[PDB]
């Protein structure tokens, strides 16, 4: 009934001004006690408070950041913009769009969150790659299918086969920052050995900074 | 080693004010149901003054 | 900023409450406490939003009470779903205070032994100089274990450090590890070993 799904851009230059935006639905923002508000969290430590906007226009925000958080309302699209300049390498974290129905209940139902690092790299291209079983794949029987993808800065990214259809008992884990200075996942949905020919893997990959929907089959490779 | 007088240390729900509460069954304890044989992950209640 | 202890864990099936400090320099009168039951991979979900009173749907037997100053988490029997956060949040006088963090594991699980599967790189990579040496480590229940290299040349990282902290539905964290390898070459090395250390089973 309340989907809290942000959304917007994920990097971010050095000492730049970030916009980011939350498009909400099932509720308004008109009714007494209603507040929409933000909330991160750097990987790691515990959650702050960046600011919380309410129905009377009210726009409270942090006594740290009292001058570049700036939130502002938009009740013809229901959605609700955050900006924030002085862009330091400490900002990084999962914006949580929030939402606050009462004032006793703190936060009820919250969103997804985006994780927007704070970096000066730029964006590079998917590395989509099949990993088909060979001869040296034997150790206890588990010979999963992977297309493991590297060679990309911006870490949010999903594995999503056949557009949301194979995706039963997806093990997929993504990693943190190698030494290099480039992420890398790969996928451990639970597929057996046997049935690995006869139905058609292709794991969408989605990267939200580069618009790359790159396709890649996976079959039985030789040699 | 007087064995005479016993009591209840182990229990999962609190007893209400002025209720007499005589369990024997024997009690559930660690995570696995043992049925009576206590063995392990198991204790028996009605414990020993000492 | 009110904080509160590491670890509160406990055995399955006793009761443990995650008492989180009070700091009364900056809340009043401790009126309106909430606590958040994050899940490692998702964003926070609420269980409690007063002191006592517990939204309807998801409460099973959640329940907190405030004695003066501070409250606690007093959960009794659901204690095998997750290993999850606790935060307690409550209105400060000029902000919202989230207080700190607060691993509560699973104190006592069968501890399964952990699995080694080499995954040699497809003749898909190999050509495109990624070839990627990639080692599946799952099925074990406490942490994330370190991975150990013995590849008869020297122990390198190569990109280990990572422990890939995501947990599935089985509750059980993967250290999953990759190795980086040069453009083409496939015949110059050997099976790289992958014999992790875990707490029971070393091998």
């Amino acid at each position: 009934q309340v989907t809290l799904r942000e959304s917007g851009p994920t990097l971010v230059k050095p000492k730049q001004t970030l916009t980011l935006t939350c498009t909400f639905s099932g509720f308004s923002l008109s009714t007494p006690g209603g507040g929409v508000g933000w909330i991160r969290q750097p990987p790691g430590k515990a959650l702050e408070w960046l600011a919380l906007i309410y129905w009377d226009d009210d726009k409270r925000y942090s006594p740290s950041l009292k001058s570049s958080l700036t939130i502002t309302k938009d009740t013809s699209k229901n959605q609700v913009v955050l900006t924030m300049t002085n862009m330091d390498p400490v900002d990084t974290a999962t914006y949580y769009c929030a939402r606050l129905t009462a004032a006793d209940t703190i936060f009820d139902c919250w969103g997804q969150g985006t994780l927007v690092t704070v970096s000066s790299a730029s964006t590079k291209g998917p590395s989509v790659f099949p990993l088909a079983p060979s001869s040296k794949s034997t150790s206890g029987g588990t010979a999963a299918l992977g297309c493991l993808v590297k060679d990309y800065f911006p870490e949010p990214v999903t594995v999503s086969w056949n557009s949301g259809a194979l995706t039963s008992g997806v093990h997929t884990f993504p990693a943190v920052l190698q030494s290099s200075g480039l992420y890398s996942l790969s996928s451990v949905v639970t597929v057996p050995s046997s049935s690995l020919g006869t139905q058609t893997y292709i794991c969408n990959v989605n990267h939200k900074p580069s618009n790359t929907k790159v396709d890649k089959r996976v079959e039985p490779k030789s040699c | 080693g007087n064995y005479n007088y016993l009591y209840r240390l182990f229990r999962k729900s609190n007893l209400k004010p002025f209720e007499r509460d005589i369990s024997t069954e024997i009690y559930q304890a660690g995570s696995t149901p043992c049925n009576g044989v206590e063995g392990f992950n198991c204790y028996f209640p009605l414990q020993s003054y000492g | 900023a009110l904080t509160q202890p590491a670890s509160v864990s406990g055995s399955p099936g006793l009761s443990i409450t995650i008492s989180c400090t009070a700091t009364s320099s900056d809340v009043g009168a401790y009126n309106y406490v909430s606590w958040y039951q994050q899940h490692p991979g998702q964003a926070p979900k609420l269980m409690i939003y007063d002191v006592s009173k517990r939204p309807s749907g998801v409460s099973n037997r959640f329940s907190g009470s405030k004695s003066a100053n501070t409250a606690s988490l007093t959960i009794s029997g659901l204690q095998a779903e997750d290993e999850a956060d606790y935060y307690c949040s409550s209105y400060t006088t000029t902000s919202v205070v989230f207080g700190g963090g607060t691993k509560l594991t699973v104190l006592g699980q069968p501890k399964a032994a952990p699995s080694v599967t080499l995954f040699p790189p497809s003749s898909e990579e190999l050509q495109a100089n990624k070839a990627t040496l990639v080692c599946l480590i799952s099925d074990f229940y406490p942490g994330a274990v370190t991975v150990a290299w013995k590849a008869d040349s020297s122990p390198v990282k190569a990109g280990v450090e990572t422990t890939t902290p995501s947990k599935q539905s089985n509750n059980k964290y993967a250290a999953s590890s990759y190795l980086s390898l040069t453009p083409e070459q496939w015949k110059s090395h050997r099976s790289y070993s992958c014999q992790v250390t875990h707490e029971g089973s070393t091998v």
